[PDB]
């Protein structure tokens, strides 16, 4: 989870435009300091404060992870139209040759 | 008072901790980069001479009462020493705990299964069963491997795990924890900062709450993979059921990566690989590291230090000097950072270079902290910076700039889907397995499951 | 013929209490049977080979 929060808070500081999965941090010193002043803390601070010093929040978030996979999500919702999305927990591979 | 005394004690501690740590790490490095029976015992001598100093200094510090200090960077270090660990256990119990741990580890390492038709060819797990489970495409062979591992080896570990939970629960309750799971969750706890607190009970709610937004995407992934496996194994997979557990790429289903060949969305368009363009431009395992360092220095972080270039093992030694080179970074102390890895000129090493150098760049940043306050903010922070450094360096907009991937290369919106699906098979495919496993273990370290 | 010969050469038996240490015939079972003086150990070797 952190792996994506970090990134979504970084190229949002490198002024990215396109989808998340294309952002590159290179050549953006203003996105270096924003990361550097979290690295030089070690364990001398609560991890909540350290996360605050980059993301701007205090908790695990799943929204950046979902924003990373948005194109794939739409393409899948398209490819899964003629199918059953979900599963049933009663079928089993050996249930048709069992005797009760 | 009590404060000045504690501060002086930590001061006196740091010197010896630093020096002994340096020498022990030097021993372990010299052993790792040079596998010689000479160095084994030497590394063991250094290791024990560090372990003993740690135990002694820990008991010598059990006297300072905790809830009297107000300096946070002092309470933080003291809390790391007073941690009793497994000492509080009785003597004979601690010895049986160690015996159990070593037995389980060596059963896993040396267990082996063998054919029903030729009982004189047995396979270990690492080379031989992992290979079947990763490569094969035969239903019955996969089922045989999957079942034999769990029947020949998993049945030996039942009686041992039963005793392991009891002893660990004792060790945990003798340190004012509810159970062992509550002891493990104690890495995310924050205490007394007025706005940033965090309790060991909140972690459960946070992961159960984050795992709700993932099910909508994980079940579309699941449905797509099932509809694609219903073509490689016809008649074996119900179109509305679950997926049989032995057809998931590896032995436990932890990662879904090895399903790529079966489920690639646009099978004719190729991936982005620059191995060729690297050999053609004459790249050895020394230019890739200057490239990584240049990438890092672009963003603002500092350079590398000479000792890194001198002492490092960037390349495989090749000759009789053997050295296990699972890629790693090392922070020996006092200013000696160095990586050890046998770089082959491919792409999947151009990435591990960035990963490991990100580890290093983390370490060089907090190197001005007290010896016990040199780690990630918690346990999940360290690999999560290696990951983002490795993730930003594999994008065509970067490769196009560093020289590879000749400029007239248009990325189609189909290779983008190819890449995102290769990514989601290891990131998203593994979140439910992780969640389910830790949930089960938290519940059995509570007697919640008889 | 080759199957029988190689079964004899590479067959191995292993302990009932530690199934991860198997012994071949030439070094390891011949040694037990030639040196040991324990009734139960000899019986175990004799029976497991056959
Ligand atoms: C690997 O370790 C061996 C010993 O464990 C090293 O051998 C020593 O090498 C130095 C210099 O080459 C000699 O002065 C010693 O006499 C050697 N000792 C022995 C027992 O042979 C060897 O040098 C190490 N490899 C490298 C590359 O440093
Ligand atoms: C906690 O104690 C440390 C001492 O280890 C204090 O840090 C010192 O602060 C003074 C004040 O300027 C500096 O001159 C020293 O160089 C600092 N020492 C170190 C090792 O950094 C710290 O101030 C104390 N905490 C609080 C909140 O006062
Ligand atoms: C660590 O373990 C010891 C006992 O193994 C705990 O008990 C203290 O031990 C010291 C040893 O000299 C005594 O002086 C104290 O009186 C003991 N305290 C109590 C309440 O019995 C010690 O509390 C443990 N520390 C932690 C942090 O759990
Ligand atoms: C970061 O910026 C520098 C300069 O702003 C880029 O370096 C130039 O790159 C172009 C094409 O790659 C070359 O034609 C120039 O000669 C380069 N100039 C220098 C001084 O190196 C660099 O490519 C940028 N990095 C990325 C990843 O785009
Ligand atoms: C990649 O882009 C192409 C070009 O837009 C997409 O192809 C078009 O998709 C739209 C969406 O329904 C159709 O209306 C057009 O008829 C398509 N054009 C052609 C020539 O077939 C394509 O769909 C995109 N890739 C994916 C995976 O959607
Ligand atoms: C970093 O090292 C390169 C050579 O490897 C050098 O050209 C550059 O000046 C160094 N950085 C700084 C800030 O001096
Ligand atoms: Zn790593």
């Amino acid at each position: 989870l952190y792996q994506f929060q970090f990134q979504e808070a970084l190229c949002q500081a490198a002024k990215h435009e396109g989808p998340l999965h294309k952002c590159d941090i290179s050549n953006s010193t203003e996105a270096g300091q924003k990361l550097f002043n979290m690295l030089r803390l070690g364990k001398s601070e609560p991890w909540t404060l350290a996360l605050e010093n980059v993301v701007g929040a205090k908790n695990m978030n799943v929204r950046p992870l979902l924003n990373y996979f948005e194109p794939l999500f739409t393409w899948l919702k398209d490819q899964n139209k003629n199918s059953f999305v979900g599963w049933s927990t009663d079928w089993s591979p050996y249930a048709d040759q069992s005797i009760k | 008072t009590i404060e000045e005394q504690a501060k002086t004690f930590l001061d006196k501690f740091n010197h010896e901790a630093e020096d002994l740590f340096y020498q022990s790490s030097l021993a372990s490095w010299n052993y790792n980069t040079n596998i010689t029976e000479e160095n084994v015992q030497n590394m063991n001598n250094a290791g024990d001479k560090w372990s003993a100093f740690l135990k002694e200094q820990s008991t010598l510090a059990q006297m300072y009462p905790l809830q009297e200090i107000q300096n946070l960077t002092v309470k933080l270090q003291l809390q790391a020493l007073q941690q009793n660990g497994s000492s509080v256990l009785s003597e004979d119990k601690s010895k049986r705990l160690n015996t159990i741990l070593n037995t389980m580890s060596t059963i896993y390492s040396t267990g082996k299964v063998c054919n029903p038709d030729n009982p004189q060819e047995c396979l270990l797990l690492e080379p031989g069963l992992n290979e079947i489970m990763a490569n094969s495409l035969d239903y019955n062979e996969r089922l045989w491997a999957w079942e034999s591992w769990r029947s020949e080896v998993g049945k030996q570990l039942r009686p041992l795990y039963e005793e392991y939970v009891v002893l660990k629960n004792e060790m945990a309750r003798a340190n004012h924890y509810e159970d062992y799971g509550d002891y493990w969750r104690g890495d995310y706890e924050v205490n007394g900062v007025d706005g940033y607190d965090y309790s060991r009970g909140q972690l459960i709610e946070d992961v159960e709450h984050t795992f709700e937004e993932i099910k909508p995407l994980y079940e579309h992934l699941h449905a797509y993979v099932r509809a694609k496996l219903m073509n490689a194994y016809p008649s074996y997979i119900s179109p509305i059921g679950c997926l049989p557990a032995h057809l998931l790429g590896d032995m436990w289903g932890r990662f879904w990566t090895n399903l790529y060949s079966l489920t690639v969305p646009f099978g004719q368009k190729p991936n982005i690989d620059v191995t060729d363009a690297m050999v053609d431009q004459a790249w050895d395992a020394q230019r890739i590291f200057k490239e990584a360092e240049k990438f890092f220095v672009s963003v603002g972080l500092p350079n590398m230090t000479q000792g890194f270039w001198e002492n490092s093992m960037l390349t495989d030694p090749g000759n009789v000097q053997k050295a296990v080179c699972h890629p790693t970074a090392w922070d020996l102390g006092k200013g000696d950072f160095r990586i050890l890895m046998c770089t082959k000129v491919t792409m999947d090493d151009f990435l591990t270079a960035h990963h490991e150098m990100g580890h290093i760049q983390y370490d060089m940043a907090y190197a001005a902290q007290p010896f016990l306050l040199r780690n990630g903010a918690n346990e999940g922070f360290h690999e999560a910076v290696g990951e983002i450094m490795s993730l930003s360096a594999a994008t065509p907009k970067h490769l196009k700039s560093i020289g590879l991937l000749s400029p007239d290369f248009q990325e189609d919106n189909e290779t983008e889907i190819n890449f995102l699906l290769k990514q989601a098979l290891t990131i998203v495919g593994t979140l439910p397995f992780t969640y389910m496993l830790e949930k089960w273990r938290w519940m059995v370290f509570k007697g919640e499951i008889p």
